[PDB]
């Protein structure tokens, strides 16, 4: 099965950047391939196929080059429109395989995270279980580490993480942590800590609780 | 022309679902249609092409014994059955078309694609959310809108009229197989002791809708 390796997975780039991404079959495919674009919740659609070829409709700025195992996308300068994901697909034999993506998303100015910390609310404890919830709000790049510590007890394993879109008016993320523990451990413990790390920080934030407070 | 698809689907594991492409007479007379699925964050997976003329199919190797793709030209309509369903065959499943061009090969270049069809598949029953607040010169609040099943559940707040600030996060999918999201909000710290705010929960699967009122 041909595997399709597509670089870099990720570019941050500004409109009007000319940018070129890349695809490497894991074997020749003539110029057999095609490249789609895909945004967040919809179908994707047809760039380029045959390596080369626009496909009617869109935009000149898009060109595409390559035979073998090298193949490139080039955008000749960004548009707001074009910030997405971008997937490459081979048609040269089956099973018909695709690259992972390459996503491209807008540069801005580093900016840190504000951290905020909420308890486990009565009404959640009374039914039996406790979500201690993190917040980071409005940062950028989208790299931060979360880490959760219970009476200075570093955890892993018991939370997970989600991140919104790049917000589409300062181009910033946000970040929820929540840290899942049963009720009679969270009774058992004082101090919840939420530790934040990135690069807009000259050192790790901390936001912390004492348990009944 | 347009490629319309059904709407969601939640299954049981072992049970099979039946997703519905809706083209036209010419359409389906004129191309080869395909399906690819595309599980949540991942990329793309063919499972198979089917000429409508006739019926005959080719499946990828991985779902051959489980797909049957079938096609009734009475309705311009195109099917793709998957059976002995698991938790790892949930994903966004496309019909897309497929216009002829790579002769020598013989692959596909697809063209037109339908808008997706969800499809959840676990061992999980409906379940309507509970909702708790996240209590609070910028203050943050929120609503953890906890243990909920199938996908998707929307936040408002005051009822639309607070629309700057929040941030409502995908869900997370927890080992219980239950649902859990955070929907938050950044406002004015003076504005806690005279503004109300409450956070609207919809989730349509169960017909639960709650409002919760989120106070220091």
């Amino acid at each position: 099965e041909i595997v399709m390796t597509q670089s870099p997975s990720s570019l941050s780039a500004s409109v009007g950047d000319r940018v070129t991404i890349t695809c490497r079959p894991s074997q020749s495919i003539s110029t057999f391939l095609n490249w789609y674009e895909q945004k967040p919740g919809k179908a994707p659609k047809l760039l380029i196929y045959d390596a080369s070829s626009l496909q009617s409709g869109v935009p000149s700025r898009f060109s595409g080059s390559g035979s073998g195992t090298e193949f490139t996308l080039t955008i000749s300068s960004l548009q707001p429109e074009d910030f997405a994901t971008y997937y490459c697909q081979q048609s040269f034999s089956t099973p018909y395989t695709f690259g992972q993506g390459t996503r491209l998303e807008i540069k801005r100015t580093v900016a840190a995270p504000s951290v905020f910390i909420f308890p486990p609310s009565d009404e959640q404890l009374k039914s039996g279980t406790a979500s201690v919830v993190c917040l980071l709000n409005n940062f950028y790049p989208r790299e931060a580490k979360v880490q959760w510590k219970v009476d200075n007890a570093l955890q892993s394993g018991n939370s997970q993480e989600s991140v919104t879109e790049q917000d589409s008016k300062d181009s910033t993320y946000s970040l929820s942590s929540t840290l899942t523990l049963s009720k009679a451990d969270y009774e058992k413990h004082k101090v919840y800590a939420c530790e934040v790390t990135h690069q807009g920080l000259s050192s790790p934030v901390t936001k912390s609780f004492n348990r009944g407070e | 022309v347009q490629l319309v698809q059904s709407g969601a689907e939640v299954k049981k594991p072992g049970a099979s679902v039946k997703v519905s492409c809706k083209a036209s007479g010419y359409t389906l007379t004129r191309y080869y249609f395909h399906w690819v699925r595309q599980a949540p964050g991942q990329g793309f997976e063919w499972m198979g092409i089917i000429n409508p003329n006739g019926g005959g199919t080719s499946y990828a190797q991985k779902f051959g014994d489980r797909v049957i793709m079938t096609s009734d030209m009475s309705t311009s309509t195109i099917y793709m059955e998957l059976s002995s369903l698991r938790s790892e065959d949930t994903a966004v499943y496309y019909c897309a078309r497929d216009m002829p061009y790579y002769h020598d090969s013989g692959g596909p270049l697809f063209d037109l694609w339908g808008q997706g069809t969800l499809v959840t598949v676990s061992s999980a029953s409906t379940k309507g959310p509970s909702v708790f607040p996240l209590a609070p010169g910028t203050a943050a609040l929120g609503c953890l809108v906890k243990d909920y099943f199938p996908e998707p559940v929307t936040v408002s707040w005051n009822s639309g009229a607070l629309t700057s600030g929040v941030h409502t996060f995908p869900a997370v999918l927890q080992s219980s197989g239950l649902y859990s999201l955070s929907s938050v909000v950044t406002v004015p710290s003076s504005s806690l002791g005279t503004q109300t705010y409450i956070c609207n929960v919809n989730h349509k699967p169960s017909n639960t809708k709650v409002d919760k009122r989120v106070e220091p």
